[PDB]
DNA sequence: CGCGGTAGCAGTAGG
DNA sequence: GGATGACGATT
DNA sequence: CGCGGTAGCAGTAGG
DNA sequence: GGATGACGATT
């Protein structure tokens, strides 16, 4: 909608951003305690073949209580991502 | 209408000031705020308790 | 969202002429007729299956 | 109790 | 000869 | 994904 | 001094 109805807005390098949340919320409950944030599958996945073993936990699949939105808003430039200004190919791939 | 009944539960679960001095359910996700009285919250298929 | 969900099963049920061939889902109440394609159906809390 | 908006494709119909 | 709409699972 | 209509009572607020 | 609206479980 942006490239095509606005011309060279796209252009404006920094002018569109992106949101994002962690995709799974894993809580370790008997052994030590602490929770882990997972942005991704592969890194989620790693871990769970590479330390899961070494605790009782669970996995929680991605409404987040407000508290830990607050978090979110806190450090809010690990969330945030810009998209890069319209390159070549890009145009053409929209 | 299980609409209704919906309704009941998120009303049992509302968590702002204002709302139950003690919330029998938890509200795990937007039940709802101070600033429109519980009217804001979202769909039920999206909300746990 | 359970409603689309509950529309994918009316669509299992329905069984007036030019649905389907082999109703796999019994239409236990109003689940549409032929005078609208099926869009007459009543509602969830209504049909039975 | 009820109504409405949008994507996505292939082909048909209406002017 | 270009436009609009039907169909269906999901926002 | 979202919006709207109606009953029923007591009391408060708005012109 | 009469009218409109809030609240809530149900259509």
């Amino acid at each position: 909608f942006l490239e095509s109805s606005f011309p060279g807005l796209l252009d404006i390098q920094g002018f569109l951003l992106e949101f994002i949340t962690p995709i799974i919320k894993v809580s370790i409950t008997k052994p030590t305690k602490n929770t882990i944030a997972f942005y991704n599958m592969p890194d989620y996945e790693k871990w769970r073949e590479e330390e899961s073993h070494k605790f009782t936990w669970k996995q929680k699949y991605y409404t987040s209580l407000a508290q830990e939105v607050r978090e979110y808003f806190s450090n809010l430039d690990r969330h945030l991502k810009i998209f890069h200004s319209l390159q070549g190919n890009d145009k053409d791939y929209i | 209408g299980e609409q209704s009944l919906a309704q009941t539960i998120i009303g049992l679960a509302q968590n702002f000031v204002g709302s139950n001095n003690i919330y029998l359910l938890l509200p795990n996700g937007a039940f709802g705020t101070r600033a429109t009285g519980g009217k804001d919250a979202a769909a039920a298929r999206y909300i746990y308790t």
